[PDB]
């Protein structure tokens, strides 16, 4: 197989405890053509960054770095693992929830100068609960602007937060981002929680599709010049090169109807995964598809929010849709906001399910339950959560999130 | 050292803060690292910052990093280029041992070092106590 990433760690916390330094500070060293270090995303303004945990092999301490930040020799290759940041506290929400299928771990950053359960904070405990990820490492920040007074007290804090909660039996590494206090302790940890899970590749392959492109600029070589690329997590199995995958959702036609999505199939060219090529990609990072597809369909990410497969075996397109609706118990965010009203027949809401992100339309009411007109097919396998947001003024709200049923 | 013994863990994470920061005397200015790795090369675009706060000359530490670690690096309008890529935490290291070693008074904690010449011998130090240790370590 490939040194490719093995697990997805998600970095949640309040916006402001320092989830983009740590991030950087340990994925700095590994971006290097056509990305300087950092950004956030596309409609789940997700942002992948891989590092690869390494050991030094002369003191023995771990890092993200090829020479020992210390004694300053060579490390060893251990592990490479993506982080999942996003700036927004919404969009981390409305990803969590939605592609909860991405991440195998967070690493939940509370900083030490401020109370600990912050507004923001509790919601993201509040969305790793819902979405059952247990495997979480707590990162108290900071800690060189607390006095040790200040600081047990936060730990306590954070104790008291957390027990009765996922996070109820994870480590609270007293740590700083700036400096880089404990860092080696923090990564070492990522290796004690958050292992590779076991996954039997032999599965049927699913890739939740993140972007779409169209690698191609007037370079203008006409010969076997790249054809349409996708980005995406694999999620389930493996994609290999010189498979032939079914892509979801699909292409659009002219009006027969009025709007319709016919799936396409095409075949894999190649594989980027972990900054060089592979013949066999698997879950952890992202995947770069290559196909023998028209660019001009990948464009503009188009593609954007398909899923891919093995021709046959995918999940099953949707035009409408029912949701077991379970609206959240905000606390960011201003009274208005807050106390939200429950959705009315009729009211055009904004739905996240995988990498999808779709307008529907509430064509029923029943208890705890709705129905929905999707504005696109959305590619979704029954009893997958799809992220529910409601307008409020001119943004968009999370509100809560519905379940997947039959109609 | 486990995960759980918070105690150990927070003593722990106190040595590796700076000296500044970490101990009683304490210049406080020094702002820590701005790291960018562009392309191939590592760049601290926040140094003049550094040498200003700790009140050492701009190429007196494009040295002793360029020591420590073993890149080629060049200054400029309050920048640094390094031929290679390092973590900020990597710099981050190096940093703190220049502090430690060039910039305070073993004797009597003081910011207030400076670094002297009284013979082709570096001894460097102290405008508070008057201690002169040799220092080219
Ligand atoms: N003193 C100190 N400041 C930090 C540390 N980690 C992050 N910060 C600062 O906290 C602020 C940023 O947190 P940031 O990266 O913006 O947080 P985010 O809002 O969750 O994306 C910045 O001014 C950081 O440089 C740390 O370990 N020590
Ligand atoms: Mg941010
Ligand atoms: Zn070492
Ligand atoms: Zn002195």
């Amino acid at each position: 197989k490939t040194r490719q990433a093995e697990v997805n760690i998600g970095m949640v916390g309040h916006v402001d405890h320092g989830k983009t330094t740590l991030t950087k500070a340990l994925t700095g060293v590994w971006t290097d053509t056509h990305s300087e270090e950092l950004r956030r995303g596309i409609t789940i303004k997700i942002g992948f960054a891989d590092a690869e945990i390494r050991r030094c092999s002369n003191c023995g301490r771990y890092s993200t770095s090829p020479i020992c930040p210390y004694c300053g020799h060579e490390t060893e290759f251990i592990r490479r693992v993506s982080f999942i940041d996003s700036p927004g506290h919404e969009a981390l929400m409305t990803t969590m929830l939605a592609g909860a299928s991405l991440m195998d771990g967070a690493i939940l950053v509370i900083a030490a100068n401020e109370p600990c359960p912050r507004p923001q904070t509790r919601e993201h405990l509040m969305a790793l609960q819902i979405i059952g990820q247990k495997n979480i490492i707590i990162a108290q920040n900071k800690i060189e602007l607390v006095d040790k007074e200040k600081a047990l007290e936060n730990y306590r804090q954070i104790k008291e937060f957390i027990k009765g909660t996922v996070a109820e039996n994870a480590p609270i590494i007293p740590i700083s981002a700036l400096h880089g206090a404990n860092i080696d302790v923090l990564v070492k940890a990522i290796e004690e929680f958050i292992p590779t899970p076991k996954r039997d590749s032999n599965k049927p392959p699913k890739m939740l599709v993140l972007r779409s492109f169209d690698v191609n600029k007037p370079g203008t070589p006409p010969e076997k010049l790249v054809g349409g690329v996708l980005d995406g997590s694999i999620v389930q199995g493996k994609l290999k090169v010189g498979d032939e995958i079914e892509i979801r959702p699909g292409v659009p036609y002219e009006e027969h109807g009025r709007i319709k999505y016919e799936p396409i199939t095409t075949e894999i060219v190649s594989l980027q995964a972990g900054g060089q090529f592979v013949e066999e990609a698997y879950p952890g990072g992202l995947v770069g598809i290559g196909t023998k597809l028209d660019p001009y369909l990948t464009k503009g990410d188009l593609m954007a929010g398909n899923v891919v497969g093995k021709p046959g075996k995918l999940p099953p397109v949707w035009t409408d849709l029912r949701l077991e609706v379970h609206l959240l118990e905000r606390v960011v965010g201003t009274e208005q906001e807050l106390n939200v009203e429950p959705i009315k027949r009729k009211e055009v809401l904004l739905l996240n399910v995988g990498t999808a992100r779709t307008m529907g339309l509430v064509t029923a009411l029943g208890k705890d339950e709705i129905e929905l007109k999707l504005q696109i097919p959305v590619c979704a396998e029954p009893g997958e959560r799809v992220a529910i947001s409601r307008q409020i003024g001119s943004r968009w709200r999370l509100i809560g999130y519905g379940i997947i049923k039959e109609l | 050292i486990d995960y759980y013994d918070y105690e150990k863990l927070l003593e722990k994470a106190y040595q590796e803060l700076p000296e500044n920061v970490k101990h009683h005397k304490s210049r406080f200015e020094v702002p820590g690292a701005l790291v960018t790795i562009e392309g191939n090369k590592t760049i601290i675009e926040n140094f003049k910052d550094i040498a200003d706060a700790l009140n050492r000359d701009p190429q007196h530490l494009l040295k002793f990093l360029l020591r420590e670690i073993a890149t080629a690096g060049t200054l400029e309008g309050r920048r640094v280029v390094l031929q290679g890529r390092f973590t900020p935490y990597l710099i981050a290291n190096k940093l703190k041992k220049y502090i430690k070693e060039y910039v305070i008074c073993p004797v009597c904690g003081s910011p207030d070092t400076k670094i002297i010449k009284r013979d082709r011998f570096h001894f460097l130090k102290c405008e508070a106590c008057g201690a002169e240790t040799p220092i080219q370590h």
